[PDB]
This record gives C-alpha cells, structure tokens and sequence, in this order.
C-alpha cells in the first residue's frame, strides 16, 4: 500500500529549455516508462484493488 | 520468486460456481435437477487473473461444499448425487434422466455428516491449452471471441431421496483448483468492468468510462 | 558518453579532448610541500562529484560572463559547507562548459580560466573593487550597460581589455579552448591548484576565475534567438583544514 | 532444564480469544459475520508470559472450538466457515461480502460431528520479531506503543446455511499456540495490572498502585 | 588511564571492567542481515567520538533521570547532523558514567541501559504518552514533583516501578553497573544496536534508554551536599541510509 513520508520521488527540471532551428515544432513529447529489476519481489498474495466488478457479467 | 510462480498465482482455490436447488412439491421430477457448464469466467476477480495470459493449460481439483437448510418438518437424512459429465455428453433435462445412471459420466453421492467430497479432472479440451482470447469466428461465421474446444464439461445435482422431501433448501459452493499449471504470451491487464462472458466488451449503456487511474490537479506535485 | 561522478552524472562529456591547465593534473597536497610538516591523511571523496549552475542565456548582445572559484561553490552542498566551516582549504576543479544549439546557429566563445584574475575597477581615480563584487557567488557578473550602485566599488566592463587591462585576443595565453558552434560545443578544462603557498582561506582569496567572452556574435534565424550555456564545475582533490564546530 | 525451555513456557496452547455468534432475523447479512484481529495481548496471564521478552518470533497453530446452542425449533444441521484475512488484505464487513470467496484468503469449513478445525500460520511480521515493546511513534508521531509490523491479520466467522436460522447461538473458543519460539532481551515480570492494550500504563483511577510485595510489621521477624 | 576517540578524549575512562550488553560487541549491519540486500560500503569514522552531555546534579532528594538514546545525541554535531538528513540509520554506543566525590560522600546508582523501553503515562484512564515527553533531547527526564502541562500526556514519575510498571530491582536484568560511591565512581557500557529490523527512522524510534535511578539515597556532611553525574556517550558503528540534500 502507497505511503507518502515513506515513499520516495522522482522530479523532472529543465536545466536549459528546448532549442531548436528555424521552421520547427516548438514543443516537443516526453515519456516515461518503468520496470523492476533483478532484485524486485513480491510476497503474500491479495487482491488487487484495481479492479473492482461492481457489474452483471451476464453470459 | 516461488510465490510468484504460476502455480502459486493461479494454482489457488476459489469459488467458481454457486449452486442453489429447492424441492418443489408439484412434479417429483421438475427441474430438481440444476445443470451447469463449467465455465472460470463467470468470477471477475478470477476472470482478471487468468486473462493475464493468452493461453492455459491445468488439471483441475473440484470441491463441493453442500449446505442444507431446512425450513420446517425435519427431512434431516437427505443423499446427494453430484454429477460430472465430461465435453459432448449429453446433459440430463429431467430429475429421473438416464444420464444420472450412466458409466461415461463420473457421480459422487453425498449424505449429510460425510466429507466434503472432491475429485480431478484432467486437461479436458481437444487443443493443447485453453483460449482465454480468440480472435477467431464460428464454423458460421458467428459468435465470435468463444472457442468450441474449450468446452469443459458440465456439473449436475439432484436430490436422491423420495418423498421425506418437506421444501428444503440446497445450497452447494463449487470451489475449482487449478493444478499443474502453464501459461502462454502474457498480456496487459484488464482495465474495465467486464459486460459479457467471453466478449472484451467494455463500453456500458449511459456511463462513463472509468479507468484504474485517479486524476490530481497538478503534474508538478505528486 | 557520460561522466557520472559521485550522485551526480553528466551526459553529453564524451571523450576526452579536453585541457588539462598548465600540464598539471589535479593532485593532492603533498607532503614534502605541506605547510605543517605532513598531515596524518586527507582522503575524501564526499566534495568530489558536479554542481551545475543555472544555465546563462547567450544572446546575440551579449559581451561575457565571468565567475571566481571557489567563490562560485560557496553555496553548493558539501563543498560550500566544508570551505565554510574550515579555516584553510586548496582544492582543483574540472569546469565543463556547453552550450545546446543546432546546425542553424552560428557563434563562438572563449573559455578560459585564469590564474589571480585580478580585475580593475570602473571608476578612475584612488578607487578599488569592493568585497562583494568579486564575490557574487554562483550567480556569476554579467557584461551589463545598466548603472550600478557603490560604482566606486565596481569593477570594470570592459571586456575586451579582459577586465584588467591586458586585450582580449592574448587572453590565448591562459588554459582556455574555443567553443565554435559549428564544430563543437562544449570545451572541458581541467585545472589543478594554483597558488604560492599550500592551502588558503578560500573566503579572501580566488585562485582561478573563470572567463566566457563571445568573440563571435551568436546569429540565427530561429523563434528564440538565443542559446542557453550550461556550466558543470567538480572539486579535485579537495583538501582543508582547520575544522571548525558546525550548527552551533 | 528440558521444562524451562521457551519451547515449554510459552509454546503451551491457550484461548487468546472467545467469540459468539447470534442469528439475527431483521436482516440476512446484518453484522453475523464476526471478525477479529488476531492479538495475544488480551489475555493478561498470557500477555504477561510474552512480555518477559523483548522481542518474540515464533509459528502458529491455531485450533477451534464451536459450541452451537440451540433454543428451540431444532436448526440442529448448520455449516460455519471460518476465514483468516492475511494482514493488510481486506476484511468482510457483510455476510455476503466477497472476501468469503476469495482465494487468497483462508477458510475452513465445519459441519457440527466433525473434528475441531485446525491449521497452521507461518512468523507473518514484515521485520524480524514480534516487538512485545516498542519505544516509538507512529509515522504522525502518534499511538506511539503500537507496532505497525506486529499485525498479525483477522479471524473471520459467518453462518453458511441460509434458512434453517431459528436463531441459535454459536461460541467459539480460539486455542493459540506458538511454536518454534525464540526470544530476545528478558525484561522484569509486569508488576501491575494491565489497563490498555499496547501500553505500559498502570494507573487506575481512585485506586492505590497494589504490588505482589505483602508488608510485613516488622524485618526482623521473617 | 583516557579514551581519546576522535578530537575528544575522556580523562578517568580507566581499566576495561566495563560491561557489553548482551555480550555482543558494536558491529556493521553484514550483508547477510542487511535489508536492500547489501550496500557497497558504510565506513565513517566521523561521527565516532565523544559527546558529554551537561554533569546532572545528585542530590539527597534526587529519585532518578533517564535519557532516550539516539535522541539525547539528536544536537550532537556530526552524529546529530547524521541523523536529522537521512531517513534511516543505526547505532551502537559507549556511554560513559561518572560522579566525582570523595570518600566522605556514600551513595549509590543503579545505570541501566533498556531495549525498547516503553514508558507508561502519568494519568488513568484512555491517555498516552506525547512524542516530546520521550523526546526531551540531551536534556534528559529528570523525576520531579511539580506539576506539568499536557498532563495526560506526560510520562508517569514512579521511577521505582521502572516507568513502566515493573519493579525496580528487577530492573538488574537488563544490561547495567551499579556505581557504590564507597568502592567505584563511573560506569561503563557498551551496547551494540537492538531492533527487529537491520535500521530504523532514528527520528521515531529510541531503541536504547539510559536509566539512573539513586537506590541508596546521597549522603554527606560537606559544605555543599551535592555531586556532580558526568554522562558521555559514543556513537559505535554509526550507518546511515537515505542521504538527504542539507542547507537547502
């Protein structure tokens, strides 16, 4: 479960804005992606809280 | 890692399948009986966890927990006759239905006061693992999305005994074990509501779609 | 490539073309030099890692920029800490200055780091440079045509005499390299201690300064017609002495 | 010393918990389930044992004793499951809820005429002991006492039958018993009555602080 | 004899007749217990020396004070620093207790180091104790009569039940010296770091706590009948995890 004085963060910071020549896009995308390492793992099965079904599910 | 291992993740027991029978007193036969097609798709929850994966392959454990309530005028001492009747078979349609005596099909009779019964199954389809997607179509063209050699069979109860029966009420939880487990190519979570068995359909009559993601104000303050 | 040094890691460095000062590779204070007989020991790896100051905006007025070192560091973590809470302290530097642009920009820069950069004042007359102008921390001084305040007590503008009546152009003479943008765009100078005694009170004395002189006007035909020039400063062998009692 | 071993001394098994169960008839779901988070601090004979020690680590073996009563009106057949929720995952707060099904979750089912229900918890803290003390603060600097680390989950009981209610009522005694236990830093014997759970307090209001000390008249007389 | 440790150095220290608690010495977290598997290395001598809290006054009505440890050294320099910019760390220490007297002076103290020494509060009823009553800082808790504010925040006062509802005099089972004025006069321990976990948010948990309670009242017929308790305490394999920026 999330915790926040417990939980670290990760803070993107222009150091320079974006340059860029004549006749260009003047802004441009950025995106982020994450995964665990060798050293990731996980204990003690739950269920997930992300998805709860609150529906039919008619067949 | 060992509980993270598929026979740790999807090898749990859970509840597949409610069963619920009440005697009725105008028709000794009726529909006593109660039928139904193995299916693990009708729990969301475990639903979400297998469709973690394209294609499965187990054996399966079967448990039957048998709850009997009884309104009034005793009828204690009641048998029990759970029924399995493997894929193409045909199903009974009548509580005196020959089905119920034959030696293809697999029977296990329960009196109150006795264990739990229980039983396996072996891998049951004609392919070599189960579809949990399919974007494949019917020999006509339709139905889209369910796969035919995924057909697992059926469980059926009736209630054995005569006339001591005085309007009782039976309940039997199906719990259902994967054992032997083995999946293939992993995909993404499902993110939605489920609608439909064996359809991905998402979209809901006048509500919104909503997502596992919770919105904040700002992107600069997490 | 990229040079990561302590918690902090640079991209962009690549290989190494850059200037070592003088021939000189940073070292540590030796003892047959040291002031005090010899010290037991100075082994810290804890200042040794890159600062990078906010990038400066080169536009196409722009005359230069200059800063003094340690002066520039006062403020940064562990090495600001320790200079401040240490009566004497020598230590070498490895400036790293770059500037973003693309092949639609054209410019060039002089950067070059000077021994005793002693700068002259603006005013004529029995005038001299005040503390606090030599010392304007990590911020830098800027060329700027604006009046300023204590003017008796600012120091020159002029630039192109290198802010101390020498001319600009012989400047050549000091550990610098060239910055032309149509070539590269970045220059790396790698400066050991310089000073006629073995450590000093970093407070009143700035052994190297660090001097950036547009000697070609930045044009382009870009939206924003200016570039940024990001400058990355990490201590070498960083040594001090006389500590002094901290949050107290 | 074979007897003095903490295997001896605290290994014994003892009801760390009693709980009742009354069959309601306004509302089928009510609040019939029960639910109780695992604690062997209640019982002060038991906690004073523990808290000989500063740290504990040890398994469990938790067994239990149902004591259906019944009023009248029979009702003699009811099924009861009992579900142990693992710390930090949800807890049913409705006899329908779907915790009961869920397969991470623990559940033992018993039928009256059948054997006590028993089975075993592995050492569950996220740290490496129990902390029978704890000289810290909460992570708002609060409750300081409690440990977070020392949860040890819930124990969870609902009527499974559904009809044959004529409301009758169920005790049952939860037996504990720690095994393969190690111990860490011995501390005196608690001196005094216990007054909250998770805390050292002693105090009692209008009342006199009363040791195990007995006053004699006079030292040289023994 | 002295233990000099660092830039301080205890006079009286003397002879090793002291005692190690629960007879394990100071050690490094090993990468077999540590909790991110292992990290490259935690060697800091810095943080390892003496810091002397101020002398407490014994008096002939003194009942006892305690100190929680590691807030007592939470304002200590180096150490204190330490511990307020990281998130996690661990410590041993070597704390140090001495009374200077004469042999015309008799009296008695019982020094006890408890592992999670959970203090009871003062009142009946739902209360409990506030952090800044457990966290009084080098200060210490000393056992008093007056009356105090947020009560029922407030720890109990009876020392004789250890604060904790068990009785003194049993309190012998953790590690402690007794200090009999008549045959010594200082106390030695040196605990090695107690918890359930590898390190710990210093900040919120005190896992040692240093008790002097007077079991045999002072006694005296000098002009002033008082004596002076002198503590000094010293980090033992300071680690710290979770580095923070400072001076910000």
């Amino acid at each position: 479960s999330p915790g926040r004085s417990t939980s670290g963060y990760i803070t993107c910071w222009y150091q320079t804005r974006l340059v860029i020549p004549p006749q260009t896009p003047p802004t441009a995308r950025l995106l982020c992606f994450v995964s665990g390492c060798k050293d990731f793992c996980l204990r003690m099965a739950r269920d997930t809280n992300l998805h709860l079904q609150s529906g039919a599910i008619a067949q | 890692r060992d509980e993270m291992s598929l026979e740790s993740f999807l090898g749990r027991s859970g509840c597949i399948h409610e069963s619920k029978l009440e005697v009725t007193l105008a028709n000794y036969n009726k529909e006593n009986f109660t039928v139904w097609a193995i299916n693990l798709q009708e729990m969301a929850q475990i639903r979400r966890k297998f469709e973690l994966f394209t294609y499965t392959r187990f054996d399966s454990e079967i448990t039957l927990v048998p709850c009997i309530s009884a309104l009034s005028q005793d009828i204690g001492h009641i048998t029990m006759q759970y029924m399995y009747v493997p894929p193409g078979a045909p199903v009974p349609n009548s509580r005196d239905d020959y089905a119920w005596q034959s030696g293809t099909n697999a029977s296990v009779f329960w009196q109150h006061g006795q264990a739990y019964p229980r039983f396996s199954l072996p891998f049951l389809s004609v392919a070599s693992a189960y579809y949990m997607f399919y974007d494949g179509y019917d020999e006509q063209d339709q139905n889209y999305g369910t796969a035919n050699t995924n057909n697992m069979g059926s469980l059926c109860s009736r209630i054995v005994t005569e006339k001591h029966i005085h309007k009782v009420h039976i309940m039997t939880r199906i719990y259902h074990k994967a054992k032997h487990v083995k999946a293939w190519c992993p995909r993404p979570p499902r993110a939605l509501e489920y609608t439909r068995a064996h359809r991905t359909n998402f979209k809901i009559e006048d509500r919104s779609i909503q997502t596992a993601i919770v919105t904040r104000p700002i992107i600069t303050t997490a | 490539i990229q040079i990561t040094r302590g918690d902090s890691t640079i991209t962009s460095q690549d290989v190494a073309n850059a200037i070592v000062a003088y021939g000189v590779w940073p070292h540590y204070l030796s003892s047959k030099d040291a002031s005090a007989i010899d010290k037991p020991s100075q082994p810290d790896t804890s200042s040794n890692r890159f600062y990078t100051l906010r990038s400066v905006t080169w536009s196409s007025s722009s005359k230069g920029w200059w800063w003094k070192l340690p002066d520039a560091l006062k403020d940064m973590g562990i090495f600001g800490e320790n200079m401040f809470y240490h009566y004497l302290g020598r230590s070498g530097y490895t400036i790293h200055v770059q500037c973003n642009a693309s092949k639609f920009h054209q410019g060039t820069l002089i950067v070059a780091l000077i021994p005793e950069h002693q700068i002259a004042s603006a005013l004529h007359g029995n005038v001299n440079v005040g503390y606090n102008y030599t010392h304007p921390g990590e911020t830098g001084r800027e060329v700027k045509a604006e009046t300023r305040l204590n003017p008796d007590l600012q120091p020159t503008e002029e630039y192109w005499l290198n802010f101390d009546g020498t001319l600009l152009g012989n400047i050549t003479i000091f550990p610098h390299q060239f910055i032309n943008l149509r070539s590269n765009n970045s220059a790396t100078i790698i400066a050991p201690y310089v000073n006629a005694v073995p450590m000093d009170s970093m407070r009143s004395h700035n052994n190297w300064s660090l001097v950036i002189i547009p000697i070609c006007p930045l044009e382009t035909s870009s939206a924003i017609n200016t570039i940024p020039i990001t400058i990355s400063i990490s201590p070498m062998c960083a040594e001090f002495s006389g500590a002094r009692a901290k949050r107290q």
